[PDB]
């Protein structure tokens, strides 16, 4: 048994699924550098 | 961000600032990992650049959601709504009949 | 020998300028912040300030912060769009 609120909540997530591969890739490049540069400022360093 | 086209333009402008920051961060990273003093100044310039890249990125994801919402709001307008203002219905009805 | 990994430069915690002071004086400061947020015009500029606050908040991390977010969102429901929620959704 699912209430009216929960059904509306799944419907809104379905109505918005986006799969833009070009975008997700650029954000991933930004992250693969933010995690490294942020680590160096901490000074944790280490050989990967 | 009123229109789908205008929001896409704002997103493009947010992409460029992030790109310049990223390229500068990469060059400083090369100087730091290059085979002191120059390396000491770089090891500080890198935190200076860090107080910038995350803020700029923040904005890019924010605009991505902004653009998605506007596109959905525009796609809800059906054909009937747009043709509400046609000036002369008459001729249209005569021609169709 | 891969790297010295020795860092002479350092930074102290003098940040959170807009989320300033002790969290002490909690309700007075919280109401002051809510009033200041409701005060601002030119929605764009508002977004800017929000960023700072929010990242400062994630520096600390709690239920008090959740109540504060409740107040902020509820105050924002009076207007059409919801900027605070989207900005939490990114800055998280």
């Amino acid at each position: 048994p699912l209430s009216q609120k929960q059904i509306d909540q799944v419907r809104t997530k379905v109505h918005y699924s986006e799969v833009d591969t070009p975008f997700n890739k650029y954000l991933d490049i930004l992250g693969k550098v933010t995690k490294l540069t942020g680590s160096i400022i901490n000074g944790t360093l280490s050989n990967d | 961000g009123r229109t789908y086209f205008e929001s896409l333009c704002e997103e493009e402008q947010s992409l460029q600032e992030s790109q310049t920051h990223l390229l500068n961060i990469l060059d400083i990273l090369s100087v730091l990992a290059d085979p002191d003093d120059l390396l000491t100044e770089s090891l500080k310039k890198l935190p200076d650049l860090h107080r910038e890249l995350i803020n700029s990125s923040i904005r890019l994801r924010y605009d991505k959601y902004q653009t998605r919402e506007a596109q959905l709001l525009e796609d809800t307008k059906t054909g009937r709504d747009v043709a509400a203002g046609v000036q002369n219905p008459k001729s249209i009805s005569e021609y169709y009949s | 020998a891969l790297s010295q990994k020795v860092i002479p430069p350092a930074s102290p915690s003098q940040a959170s300028i807009l989320t300033e002071e002790v969290i002490r004086n909690w309700p007075e400061r919280s109401k002051t912040l809510c009033s200041d947020f409701t005060a601002l015009e030119s929605n764009d500029e508002k977004e800017d300030w929000l960023r700072t606050l929010f990242i400062e908040l994630f520096d600390f991390i709690d239920v008090a912060s959740f109540t504060n977010e409740l107040v902020n969102h509820e105050r924002q429901v009076s207007q059409a769009s919801i900027v605070g929620k989207m900005f939490i959704a990114v800055s998280s």
